[PDB]
Parts: structure tokens; C-alpha cells; sequence
């Protein structure tokens, strides 16, 4: 096997989608997944969210189930020492009484961290595991949910509707169409303030629109560079001479070193653009 | 049919760079105005915080919308379809 | 590179997520860390 | 017909990527002198920060139309009807 | 005929993009002055603003001839009838 | 013929945008230091301000020079003539 | 078909320089910044430290977008397929 | 003699262009400087003006120079001469 | 063939370049104000200088990067085996 | 012959045009330092005059043999003779 | 094989102006602020010259590996071996 | 020999030209500073002048070797004996 | 060559990088854990 080969085989996700003949099947080779339409399922990006979300979730649930509030144990001094940061983190930018921000935002940092970690395990370590449970020689098995853009669109989008419905809740259709096409430019006189709704549209919908999609691309291509270095590494070693295996060890290393703390730096960022987007929707900077 | 593809690569490639590089000189230059901020009054390091993370939001707009224009001319071509 | 469905899956579960974590993961810590601070300035209003 | 669609795509990342290096560059130094003076006088942020937002649009206003020539240039085509 | 159509929407696209980035930078480096002197002398806002207002004249007119030339390049193309 | 009309287009085209830019850069940045001044000294604006348009005496001239030659090639091309 | 190999190369070459040279600016920027407001005060050196690292998350992201589209276009190739 | 009026017209176009975008920096960057001076200093403004005439020929020479160069690219062509 | 060639070779020169050009401006606004902070603090040299350190090794992360592939470009090419 | 009288003729424009850019930025940037040195220091002006006309000698040194260089390349040709 | 050559001297061009560029803007910058520390600390002069020159030490490692790249595609062309 | 010949004639061109304008930005800005120092202490000249010699060095040696590069491509040229 | 050489190399970096992990990263992070317990328990204890 050559080396485009293996790339263009890790490349590839695993498809579950409408086949010619019949509604139930997955895609052997990536013509077929690029036939299926838009109605088509990634499901090892599904599997491993959904597994990192209940991990995280009833670890969680252990240590707050059975709260000491005296002495605490392991876990749970960690839960807690988490969740003051988080406290932390939320009072110093929003400053209401909603009850949904510090929870949401607990729980985007720390599932994005989780779907980070699995990236530093070794690039071919898990696709090569599922490959030989099911049997097959040709499976399609990306770890790595973050590296797909569906995950990241899916989690903007949602940012997106929160904000969206938050500020609505706020606001009013009235101060929500105020600030999209009547801020932040006004005029006393009804022909000026009339010629200067379109500016206004303009600015407050190119940024609405702009905010969602720098929030999930950031990640995605950051995510996407890693993985694409890391299998890039993984072809140095394909080479199988000895004076080059240990350069691609050494790049392997600082890759990693740089990794980690790119990983936990990226899960910070959404966490802190989540809170700020969320405390911009209940005030007017106007 | 060739050249088309061939220049809308060019196209892609100029698209993301020249956002790219402005993003970078933006961002380069506001973090450090907010660390000289931060460094004149320690204790308005929130305020300020939440000050730029608005001007983000002006400052890249142009620049998602030329990425995801040319992640849609590198995933679809609508000049293709023009012949 | 392949826009999907699972877009909209990958969300639904997020939201289920978030209401998990608003309904039996925070009260319960936010409630033992007021409590501990309460009993905290309890004992240093011994003066 | 082939030359023309791909100077014209090339044309609308130009077009897009300059816009989007002035802006970037643009909003970067506003918003880095608007930190420098809300970090001096935390009092008067709330009137700073319109004047900012005067600026904004002028610094916008030009760059966007030449962004809605881009999109007239993409789905729309006057340069293949002159042949 | 084709290669004066491409390199006519080549020179359109060449004079909005960077008449808009000349626009944006200009802008940007007069509006932080404009906000640090408005925050240094806030009695002075109302002369300070329409004095910038002048110097967004000469800062855009010369770029406001280049959006006109460009839109009378687009539209009736006068570089067709020559040959 | 045809490629001498297209690269005197690009040319004029050229023309207006670099003095454009180059324009815009330098009357924002003298725009700057005149609304510092004026902020510093605010019964000195009288004064300053004429001495600025001075400056855009020495400032605009290669500008102009550059817009009448390429109106000038837009609309009396001498280089049709020397083929 | 070589042409569109070698323009898919010159778009990866552009891709990786204008984000590298956008990255190098805004980071020699804020580390320069960085540098001044640790030496204005030792005491703040790590709180500020984890500020710039913050920066650094919004520094250089369409930076690593163009990385990561440039080596997916040295080894794959979505433009072959469409002839 | 095609290609080589039509390459004397980019030169030209070039010249002129890369002259007035220096002068204008050069003499924008002089001009700030000279207002804050003149700002700061009142009494100083008779002879600083003169000191900056000083410059500004310094500042022009060569540009100017060009610009001869291209009116003799213009009207004249030293290039069709050699075929 | 040899136009993939020449537009390879076109395209590692431009990756060295824009990555040194970038680091070497990066370097040196970064030196500038490490040079300044020793001089302004003779007592902190060496955390400054550990400080410095660690931000230059942020700043040279895109253009080893670009190196790398320039290197691979010219010792190998995995354009060629596409014909 | 003709091609490489063409591109000698934009040789000499970019040789000219590019020194010419960068002596004017570089003046005008030793003129502003030069009139607010001059402002503070009113007593120091024949002295630090002086000293800008040394910076002058090593500013233009390079201009100038660009200039000569575009200068023998316009009234006389090594390149035809395939040197 | 004339493509390959030309190109490849073009990219050697590019390489050497771009390494020139880059060291020549970063060195000014370094020695400008080594002369304002210098001046404000007479007495620090000896230790901060040692300290710009580490400061060289990592300007110059890019741009020397492009000028030894460009030094060895001029002497011993790899690209002309590649067909 | 016509395209080798053109391609090395820009070669030199655009060498020449970024060695110029990169050591012109270089040295405008160290003479600016170096008058700003001078300014500040008249009885430092006789010390800062020499450091900024020093200075001139480093932002002068590799434009040079640029330099003669250029007349090595000017009066030899070695990619005529490579064919 | 290819497969069976590729997985030597990624264990011998991912073991590596695990024991540079668990004598440079993991004893910091324990250490500030017990520093908060000791705290806290310290705090009950004057309580």
C-alpha cells in the first residue's frame, strides 16, 4: 500500500446512509458516502460523543449524588474545584440571575476537552482495533469527533439558537428588530432614521452571522491541523529506515508537548466565546 | 475546464491567506493593547476581557465570510456550471 | 468536506446534555460549597 | 469563456481578501486605542464605545459594498453576457 | 475579446479592493486617535467629530472616484468598443 | 490590439487603486495627529487646521498626476496609436 | 491536467506563507507587548502569561485553517476529481 | 511591438503608481509630526515648516524622477526603437 | 512536466521567503522590546530573557512548518507521481 | 527579442518604483523624527541636521544604484546581446 | 527546459529579496530601540549590545537557510535532474 | 535564451528593488531613532553615532550580498550555460 | 515497511511521551490537589 492511500484511508469517515436499494447499509468506499445525500449519519463521530458525554456525565453524577459538604474525598474535591473555576469564570462576565449559563458552560469545556484527549492517543492504535473486532480490512473509523465539521457546526448552531432564543426572551420582538436594524445608528428625523436602516441591518446581521461560524471553524481547523500532522508523522515512520525514525519520534514528542496545551487552550477559548456570547444577549454595548 | 479549476485554487488559496494574515496582525495587535490595559489597572482585567471579545466579533467577520466563500468554491463550483 | 445530519444529531445530544448537567450535577455542588462557606463564617463569628 | 469565469473568480477573492485584510487591520487598531482609553477611564466607556461604533461603519461601509459586488460577481455573471 | 472582459473584471476588482483596504486602514488610524482625544478632552467631542468628519473627505474622495470607475467599467464597458 | 487595450485597463486600473491606498494611508495618518493637536490644544484649531491643508498640497499631487494619466489612457489612449 | 498540479502547489505555497508571515507578526507583536508589561511589574508575570496564551487561541486561527487546507491538498485532491 | 507597448503601459502604470503611494506615505507620516510640533509648539512654527520643506524635497526627488521616466515611456518609447 | 516543476520550485521559494521575512519582522519588534525592558529593568535580564524564549517559540511554529514542506518540496515531489 | 525587451522595460519600472517607495517612506519617517527633535531641542537644530544628512548617505546609497542600474538598462541592453 | 530555469532564477530572486527585506526591517527596528536603551542607560550600553546580538542570532536563522537554499539552486540546480 | 533572459532580468529587478526599499525602511527608521537619542543627550553623539554603525552592518550585508548577486546575473549568468 | 513499522514507532513516541507526562505533569497537579484538601481541612479544623 502506498502512502496517499493510507492518508485517503484515514481520511474517511464511516457513512450510514440511504443506499440505492433499500435504507439500511454503510458506505464501502468514499464515492458511495459522497452519493449519499445530505440525510446520512457519521456514526463513529456520533458513538464517540455520545460515550464522552455520558462518561463525563456519570462521573459527575457520582461525586455530587453523594455531596459530603465537609471534608471532601478525590473525586469530588476535583468536581468541586472545577465548578469554582467555572462559577468563577461566569460571574466575571455575566452578571443576571439566569440559571442555565455556568451549567452549559461546564459542560461545553468539559466535554470539548474530552473530545480532545482522544486525539493523543496513536493515529492508528484505535482504527486498527475496530478493524479487527468487526473483521474487516477496509473499515472506515475516525476517534477523533472533533476533526469532523458536522460536531462543530452542530455545537455553533445550538450556540447560535441559546442566543438567539435568549435574547428574544429579553428583548421582544420589539428591542430584538430595535437592535438589529435600529442600533446602533438613530436619528431624530423619520427620513434620516429610515436611510440608515441599512447599514445597521448590515453590520449586526454580518456579525450574528460571522459569530457561529468563527466559533466552530477555529476548532475544526485547528483540530483538522493536528490530525493531519499527526498522520503525516505516522508516514515518517512508514519509511522504515532507522536515522529517520528517530526524527519522527523527536517531532512526534514536541508535537504532542505542543498538543496538549493547544488542546486545553482551544476548550477554553469556546468556553469563554460561549459565556461572552451568551452575557451579550441580555444588555445593550449600543 | 481546467483552467477554471485551476485558477479557483488560486482563488481559495488567496482568500484564506490574505483573511488569515489580517486576523493575525488584528489579533496580534489587540491582545497586546488589552495585556498593556491589564498591566495598567489590574483590577479592570474582567471589564476589559469582555471589551475585546466584542471586537472580535467586528474584527473577523469579513474574514469568516471570505473562508467559508472559499470552502464553498473549494467544495462547489458554481463557475464550473458557467462553462 | 461532507455536510450531514449529524449536524443536528451531535446538538439534539448536546442539549440533552446541558440539562442534565442544570438538574442533577450543579445544585448539588453549588449547594455543599454554600453550605461549607456558611459553616466557614459560622466559625470565624465565634468573636 | 473559460479565461473570463476564472478572472472573474480570481477577481472575487481578491476582491474578498482585501476587504477582509483592511478590515481585520482596521478594527484591530480602533479596538486596541478603544482599550488604551477605556483602560485610562473606566468612566467613560459607555460614551467611548458608540464614537467606536461611529468609526465602525465608515470603516466598513466601502469594504461591504465591494463584498456585495463579489456576491454579484459569483451567482451573477455581467462579464459573460459582453462576449 | 474575452482576455479584455477578464482583464477589465481583473482591473475592477483590483480598484475596489484596494481603494476599500486603503479606506479601512485610514480609517482605523484616524478613528483611535479620534477615540483618544474624544477620552482626553470629552468637551471637545462635538468640534473634535465634525473636524474628523473633514478629514474622512480627503481620506475617501479619491476612493470614492475609484468605486465610480470600476462601476463604469462593470456597466458599459468602454474598453470593448476600442478594438 | 486586444491585449494592449486589457493591459492599459490593468494599468489604469493600477493607477487609481495604489494612489488610492497610498492617499487613504496618509490622510488617515495626518488626520490623526491633527485631531491630537486639536484635542491638546483646542483654541489652537484654527490655526493647525489650515496648516494641514498644506500638507495635502504636498500629499495629493502625484496622486492627481497618477488619476488624470490613467483617465487620460481610459479615454484617449496613445498606445492604440503605436502598433 | 499539469496546470492544475501546479497552480493546486502555488496555492498551497500561498496558503502556508501568508499565514506564516500574518502568524509571525501578530506574535512578535504581543510578545513584545508581553515583554513590556511584565518588566512594567514582576508580580503579574503568570496571571498575564495565561492572558496572552488566551490571545494566542484567537491569534491564529484561520492560520491553522490554511495549514491544515494546504496539507489536505498536497496529498489529497478534490480538484483532480473534477477534471 | 504589441506586447512591448502593452508592458511599457504596465511600467508606466507601476511607476507612477509605487511613486504615489510612497510620496503620499512619506509626506503623510512628515505632515503628523509637523501638526504636533506646530500643536505643541507655537512659536516654533515659521521655522519648522521650513525644516520640513528640508525634507520634503528629499522626500520627492526620486519619486519625482520616476515620474519624469514615465512621461518618457508615455510620449516617447526608447523600447519599440530596439524591436 | 517541467511547467509543475517550475511552478513547484516558484512555490518553495515563496514559502521561505514570506515564513523569513515574517520571522525576521516577529524577531525583531520582539528584540526591540526585550532590549527595552532590560535597559528600563537591569535586574530582570534573565526572566525577560526566559520570557522571550517562550514566545519565540510560539513565533517560529508556522515557518518551521513551511520549511519543512520547501525541504520535502525540493527533495521530493509528490506533485510529479500525479502527472 | 521582443519578450525580453518587455520584460526589461518592467524591470527598470519595478527597480525604479520599488527604491522609490522605500525612499520616501524612509524620509519621511527621519523627517518627522527630525522636526520633533527639532521642536524640543530648538537650540540643537544645526547640529542634528547635520546628522539626518548622514542618515541621507546611507539611505539612498542603494536607491541610487537602482536608479544607475534602470538607467543602463533603459538607454543600453546586456540582455539583447544574451549576455 | 528554458521554463525550469527561468523560474527557478526567478525563485532564487524572490528568495534573496524577501531574506533582504525581512532582516533589513527586523535589524532597523532592533538597532533603533538599542539605541534609545543606550541612550537612556549610558552606563548599560556593554551588556545590552551583548543581548541584540543573541537577538541576531535567531533574525538571521531563516533568512540564511533561504539565501544557502537560493545559493544552492544557482550552483547545483536539483530541479533540471527531475526532467 | 529569450525566456531565461527575461525571467533573470526581473530576477534582478526584484532583487535590486526589495534590497533597496527593506535597507531604505531599515535605515530611515535607525536614523530616526538615532536622532531622537541624540536629541535627548547632546553628549552622547560621539558613542550612539558609532553603535548605530555597528547597526548599519547587520542592516546592510545580506541586501548586499543580494546585490551582487544582481551583477553576478547582470554581467555573467550562469542559467545561460545550464541551457 | 508500512504496516508492523508505523506501530513501533507510535509506541515507542506514545510511551515516551507517557513517561514524560507522568514525571513532569501528574505530580504538579496532585501536589496543588492536596494543597486544596489541606486547606479545606485546615479550615474545618479552626472552624
Amino acid at each position: 500500500e502506498t502512502a496517499s492511500g493510507y492518508i485517503q484511508h484515514h481520511l474517511q469517515n464511516l457513512t450510514f446512509g440511504r443506499l440505492p436499494n433499500g435504507d439500511w447499509g454503510f458506505a464501502h468506499t468514499a464515492e458511495q458516502a459522497k452519493e449519499m445525500g445530505f440525510w446520512a449519519f457519521h456514526v463513529d463521530t456520533l458513538g464517540w460523543s455520545v460515550l464522552l458525554g455520558v462518561v463525563f456525565l456519570f462521573i459527575f453524577r457520582l461525586a455530587a449524588k453523594k455531596a459530603t459538604s465537609g471534608q471532601p474525598g478525590g473525586l469530588q474535591n476535583f468536581v468541586e474545584v472545577m465548578v469554582e473555576f467555572v462559577d468563577t469564570s461566569v460571574k466575571d462576565t455575566f452578571h443576571g440571575r439566569n440559571p442555565l449559563i455556568a451549567p452549559l458552560a461546564l459542560t461545553v469545556f468539559v466535554w470539548i476537552f474530552l473530545l480532545n484527549l482522544i486525539d493523543l492517543v496513536p493515529v492508528d492504535y484505535l482504527p486498527m482495533l475496530a478493524a479487527k473486532i468487526t473483521g474487516d480490512e477496509h473499515l472506515f473509523f475516525r476517534a477523533v469527533a472533533t476533526t469532523d465539521p458536522n460536531a462543530t457546526l452542530g455545537l455553533s448552531i445550538s450556540v447560535f439558537a441559546l442566543i438567539v432564543f435568549y435574547s428574544i426572551k429579553v428583548k421582544g420582538i420589539g428591542g430584538f428588530l430595535g437592535e438589529l436594524t435600529l442600533h446602533p445608528f438613530s436619528s431624530k428625523n423619520i427620513v434620516v432614521q429610515i436611510l440608515l436602516i441599512p447599514v445597521n441591518f448590515l453590520l449586526e446581521f454580518v456579525t450574528l452571522i460571522a459569530k457561529p461560524v468563527s466559533l466552530a471553524l477555529r476548532l475544526f481547523g485547528n483540530m483538522y491541523a493536528g490530525e493531519l500532522i499527526f498522520i503525516l508523522i505516522a508516514v515518517m515512520f512508514g519509511s522504515g529506515m532507522f536515522l529517520l525514525s528517530a526524527l519522527g519520534v523527536a517531532l512526534n514528542w514536541a508535537w504532542a508537548v505542543f498538543h496538549i496545551l493547544i488542546i486545553t487552550l482551544q476548550a477554553f477559548i469556546f468556553m469563554m466565546l460561549t459565556i461572552v456570547y451568551l452575557s451579550m444577549a441580555h444588555e445593550d454595548n449600543h | 475546464m481546467e483552467t477554471v479549476v485551476g485558477l479557483t485554487a488560486i482563488a481559495v488559496a488567496l482568500l484564506i491567506g490574505l483573511g488569515a494574515l489580517g486576523t493575525a496582525i488584528g489579533f496580534g495587535l489587540l491582545g497586546g493593547k488589552f495585556l498593556e490595559g491589564a498591566a495598567r489597572q489590574p483590577e479592570m482585567v474582567p471589564m476589559l476581557q469582555v471589551k475585546m471579545f466584542i471586537v472580535a466579533g467586528l474584527l473577523d467577520a469579513v474574514t469568516m465570510i471570505g473562508v467559508g466563500i472559499a470552502l464553498f468554491f473549494t467544495f462547489a463550483n458554481p463557475f464550473v456550471g458557467q462553462i | 468536506m461532507n455536510i450531514n445530519a449529524t449536524l443536528i444529531g451531535q446538538s439534539v445530544a448536546f442539549f440533552i446534555f446541558v440539562l442534565f448537567c442544570m438538574k442533577f450535577v450543579w445544585p448539588p455542588v453549588i449547594a455543599a460549597l454554600q453550605e461549607r462557606q456558611k459553616k466557614i463564617a459560622d466559625g470565624l463569628d465565634a468573636a
